[PDB]
């Protein structure tokens, strides 16, 4: 809650719950880490739709935050990598203020690189979630170095 | 899953099972618990069976079903919960 | 399509959004939760916002219990943790509303953290920074920089 700045129960990314609107909005008018999936915006037209609805959604000042599946090849591209979705979203001036990577933790030069160009355009909150033991001393050496 | 078992997460009270000291925590993700609310755009039969159906807390090894609930194999081989209706009986049996 | 060895690719393929339309039984569709959660939920159609704070009311009724006066905080972040006030939250607040944008906070860009000094002599909080010039001054309850 001092690093935030909101309520420390949380909302995951849940890619048939969680990839509307209606509720990534209300748990973000809560006051709360809401998060909208990432697992079912496939195309650039349901992507584009859906920023629209959240911004229509939101009261002014309230945030949310997004999802992104890490080694689904073709959304990772869509999402972040090969195409930058959630990056120009963010320029244009979305509300998004985190980013989830989700199965799988990148390594060390390439994790790096992802911080810091998050941290260009100012998402401020990128976030890991790891599944093993090594997976999370992994992150560990992230934040080590 | 109950806002107690929520607090003796957060609380760090949960180590004196294994005897060491508080080990607290700074905060706890929610998913499955918010499945069936209000804004949630499940079926409404859908959230009568997740109502009713109530699961175990030990594991289910693959391919069975304990108590309301069942694992199974994906697409990919890898491994997913399913509630065990009529979906999960066609999943395992095209699984084997 | 047909019965054959991919028979459970074909079948398992994109298998998840058939429980979120009313079309179908709940018994017919594949329901993918957790198994402790499951019987931790009770009841139907509860707003999100309500659950989430029963679960952080819980946890404050449980450190309550120990007899500790709360503090009072002006907000929820408290960053730097020296100053209290408006400009406390104007400091530690990463991105603002910019005319209808959410840009990244212009008094964060400057001096990206905590490199602003702080003055608190006759009871008027203000921050400067030294190698620009920059001022923090605080109309009664309004924040100038």
């Amino acid at each position: 809650t001092r690093l935030t700045g909101r309520s420390p129960i949380l909302l995951a990314g849940m890619t048939p719950t969680t990839v509307d609107a209606k509720i990534v909005a209300a748990a973000a008018n809560a006051g709360h880490w809401a998060e909208l999936a990432g697992g079912g915006q496939v195309t650039e037209e349901i992507f584009g739709n859906r920023i629209e609805q959240m911004a229509g959604l939101l009261e002014p000042g309230r945030t949310y935050q997004f999802n992104a599946l890490f080694l689904d090849p073709y959304l990772w591209k869509l999402q972040v990598g090969g195409k930058r979705l959630v990056q120009k979203a963010r320029q244009s001036g979305a509300a998004i203020d985190g980013v989830v990577i989700s199965a799988g933790i990148p390594d060390l030069d390439e994790a790096v690189e992802l911080i810091d160009e998050l941290g260009d355009i100012g998402i401020s909150h990128v976030v890991f979630k790891p599944g093993t033991i090594e997976q999370i001393r992994s992150v560990i050496r992230i934040a080590t170095e | 899953g109950t806002p107690r078992r929520a607090a003796e997460y957060l609380s760090g009270r949960w180590a004196q099972a294994y005897g060491f000291p508080l080990m607290p925590i700074d905060g706890i993700l929610v998913g499955t618990a918010a499945m069936a609310t209000k804004e949630s755009t499940t079926s409404p039969s859908v959230k009568r069976m997740l109502v009713d159906t109530q699961g175990t807390d030990q594991w289910i090894s693959a391919g069975k079903a304990q108590g309301g609930m069942a694992s199974s194999r994906s697409q990919l081989g890898a491994d997913i919960h399913e509630i065990d209706n009529s979906a999960s009986r066609c999943g395992r049996l095209l699984d084997e | 399509p047909v019965i054959d060895q991919d028979v459970r690719r074909w079948w398992r393929s994109d298998s998840l959004w058939q429980a979120h339309d009313a079309r179908y039984d709940a018994d017919a569709v594949c329901i993918i939760p957790g198994t402790a959660s499951v019987a931790g939920i009770t009841r139907m159609d509860e707003p999100v916002g309500e659950l989430l704070d029963r679960f952080e009311q819980a946890a404050i009724d449980e450190v309550l219990g120990a007899g500790v006066e709360p503090k009072d905080v002006a907000s929820r972040r408290l960053g730097r943790a020296d100053v209290a006030g408006p400009l406390a939250v104007v400091l530690d607040a990463p991105d603002v509303r910019w005319a209808g944008r959410t840009v990244t906070n212009p008094v964060h860009r400057i001096a990206d953290p905590a490199e602003w000094q702080v003055h608190d002599g006759p009871e008027n909080p203000r921050a400067t920074h030294s190698s620009t010039g920059a001022r923090l001054q605080t109309h009664g309850d309004d924040v100038a920089l």
